[PDB]
């Protein structure tokens, strides 16, 4: 409450996001307030609260503080200037390959950390990284994030935005790790190489003939168990394109990062460490500081 | 200006846990549940929860208030 | 992951004797605004009989819990338990009643450690009449975000199941001295019990409590496991941590036997005292 509200920053279904001044330091926050029956507390509220109270990285979204009123409840986080889908849809905004490596080495660190950790944002995707005043990305909207490693715990298949949800959660994985996150890392990575949706299925079914057809409909020796999925259904065997036609300026080690990123079996696919580990952030050139990112203005 | 990969260091104030691709080969997913092959599917394999334990049954052993 | 929870940074306190100051704070501080608001009055409850109170509806909790429809996790029931330590660690029994503290921190850990379950099923856990049970509700909905704020937002609790459940995965592993492990559970279970009707939660990393509850079940069993502490964990290496560790579990020990269960003619009178300080509240 010791909060003025400048502007208007967004809606969304569980809340409504304002700019503001902390008072007490004359700071710039954003106050996420939740909107609402007999139930008390929303639970993507309270979900945000405890995950984002146990984290403390550069590169996940600091929640602030806390308050509120009976039952409505508002979360104070650190105050973001733009999101990754302002910049790869910005046409004016020119994504180098150092740029890319950036956002990229970004968000891995922050999915390193919340992984180490075991949570799953579950919901990465172009909104949710957000990009501060000085250029330093972060993981954002821990609405649907979620305690992995558990096998008491069965969680759902519906999770993650559509056009970045790992082929595990289309064909229904009831459990997962860390795969449903770097999937669609890698889908965001080729939204930042080609500035377009990678795979925009209209639907679930939709989705993954997008997914097939753009990277081959994988075979048992690629993805073992596959069928033992609840939602698994055979596919034409579509050749798939190679990767080098898909990012054709993409050079052979941002083009392993890619093909480790969009392994069909979640286990075989590449953690956010060993992503970070491959040659692709060590060779030349070295991702751009923050103050040198590209700002949409 | 190159970027150098650096194990993320936190301090867990108790024993060495052993690692991931480790715990196979020292014999630690003897002794819990296989994972189902819908499980395998998904990605999840045991040897995130029995790291998962082995990580917790060590966090903060050796500290103290 | 504990070592930086917030539970280690804000709610693993140095003794017992913070624990009884936050507490007599807590109750004084209730006592100077019920006098600033309208002083030796008998009328109050004095600290020890607030800890009476809260250790027999933390009992009450742990009831609740344990006939709960559906089966209710033993990390919410950790969690509960937890937040109801915590709550009455910084506020008075007089000025909210732990009963309805008590359903609160229930509903609350069911939110928080993804329980889901329907607010319709949670009060029909009350053995109640439902027009009671609807009131239950109102009161459990008033009193939460209370609850959240009086917690600190710090809503994450870190249970000794789960380094249990390592523990016994490490010692089926790496200490092969104890055949079959699993004959410890039991009793090891047993003892943590014990040690969560204690302030040792509130006093104790969750793996120390673990590990205090496996070597009390190994000790009673007549098993040494000295070796496992030195060599398979490596304290042979530091002493002085060996000597803290052994100091921790003494200690989480000593303070399970110094425990005294709230009697239940001394609770009917601190519950007739409690509700005549709330009618009058
Ligand atoms: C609540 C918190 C995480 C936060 C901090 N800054 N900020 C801004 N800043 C303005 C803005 C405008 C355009 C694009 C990105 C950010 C907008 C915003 N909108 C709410 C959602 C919308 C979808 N993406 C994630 C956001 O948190 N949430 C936030």
């Amino acid at each position: 409450k010791r909060y003025e509200k400048l502007d208007f920053l967004g809606e969304g279904q569980f809340a409504t996001v304002y700019k503001a001044r902390d008072k007490n330091t004359n700071q710039i926050v954003a106050i996420k307030k939740i909107k609402l029956a007999k139930d008390g507390i929303n639970r993507t509220a309270l979900r945000e609260i405890k995950l984002l109270q146990e984290l403390s990285h550069p590169n996940i979204i600091g929640l602030l503080d806390a308050f509120g009123h009976k039952s409505n409840i508002s979360l104070v986080f650190d105050f973001m200037e733009t999101d990754l889908e302002v910049i790869i849809k910005d046409n004016s905004l020119v994504l180098t390959p150092s740029h890319i490596k950036a956002y990229m080495l970004m968000t891995l660190q922050g999915l390193e950390y919340l992984h180490q950790h075991w949570i799953l944002h579950r919901d990465l995707k172009p909104n949710n990284l957000l990009l501060d005043e000085n250029g330093v990305l972060k993981l954002a909207d821990f609405g649907l994030a979620k305690s992995f490693g558990s096998p008491n715990r069965a969680y759902t298949h519906q999770v993650v935005t559509r056009w970045y949800r790992a082929p595990e959660l289309l064909f229904g994985a009831r459990m997962y790790g860390v795969g449903v996150d770097m999937w669609a890392v890698g889908c965001i990575l080729a939204e930042l190489l080609l500035r377009v949706p990678f795979l925009p299925g209209d639907s679930d079914l939709d989705q993954l003939t997008r997914i097939f057809e753009t990277l081959g409909t994988p075979t048992e020796e690629q993805w073992p168990d596959m069928c033992s999925l609840p939602d698994y259904v055979t596919f034409k065997s579509f050749p798939g394109i190679p990767l080098h036609h898909i990012f054709s300026a993409a050079g052979d080690d941002l083009l392993d990062l890619i093909q480790g990123l969009f392994l069909f079996n979640p286990c075989a696919r590449i953690t956010a460490t060993q992503a970070l580990k491959m040659k692709y952030f060590s060779n030349r050139p070295g991702p751009t500081p923050g103050c040198q990112l590209p700002r949409p203005n | 200006a190159l970027y150098e990969y650096q194990p993320l260091q936190i301090e867990t104030y108790g024993p060495h846990v052993p690692e991931l691709e480790m715990l196979g080969r020292l014999g630690y997913l003897n002794h819990v549940r296989a994972a189902s092959p819908q499980d395998l599917a998904g990605g999840y394999t045991s040897s995130l929860a029995c790291h998962r334990a082995l990580q917790d049954a060590f966090s903060g052993l050796f500290w103290q208030p | 992951m504990y070592h930086n929870s917030s539970q280690k940074r804000h709610w693993t306190f140095s003794s017992e004797e913070q624990l009884a100051r936050l507490r007599a704070d807590a109750n004084r501080k209730f006592r100077c605004k019920a006098v600033a608001n309208g002083p030796n009055d008998p009328v109050f409850l004095e600290p020890h009989e607030e800890m009476t109170l809260c250790k027999y509806y933390e009992k009450r909790l742990l009831e609740f819990c344990s006939v709960f429809k559906p089966a209710m996790p033993r990390s919410v029931v950790g969690t509960a338990c937890m937040y109801f330590k915590r709550f009455y660690l910084n506020n008075s029994v007089m000025e909210y009643h732990p009963r309805i503290i008590m359903l609160t921190c229930a509903f609350l850990a069911c939110k928080v450690d993804e329980f889901n379950v329907s607010s319709p099923q949670f009060v029909g856990n009350l053995r109640e009449s439902p027009l009671g049970q609807e009131k239950a509700l109102e009161q459990i909905l008033e009193y939460e975000l209370l609850l959240i704020q009086q917690l600190n937002f710090h809503l994450i609790v870190h249970n000794p199941y789960r380094p249990f459940e390592g523990f016994l995965i490490d010692l089926k592993t790496r200490y092969p001295i104890l055949e079959n492990p699993e004959i410890l559970r039991k009793t090891a279970d047993d003892f943590l019990n014990r040690i969560a009707l204690t302030d040792a939660y509130l006093l104790y990393t969750p793996s120390q409590i673990a590990l205090t509850a496996i070597l009390s079940s190994a000790s009673r069993a007549g098993i040494t496991m000295e070796s496992y502490l030195s060599e398979s964990l490596m304290l042979k290496e530091n002493r002085t941590c060996l000597s803290q560790l052994l100091d921790i579990m003494k200690s989480m020990r000593n303070l399970v036997k110094k425990y005294e269960p709230p009697r239940s003619e001394e609770v009917a009178v601190l519950k007739q005292k409690l509700e005549r300080c709330h009618s009058a509240e």
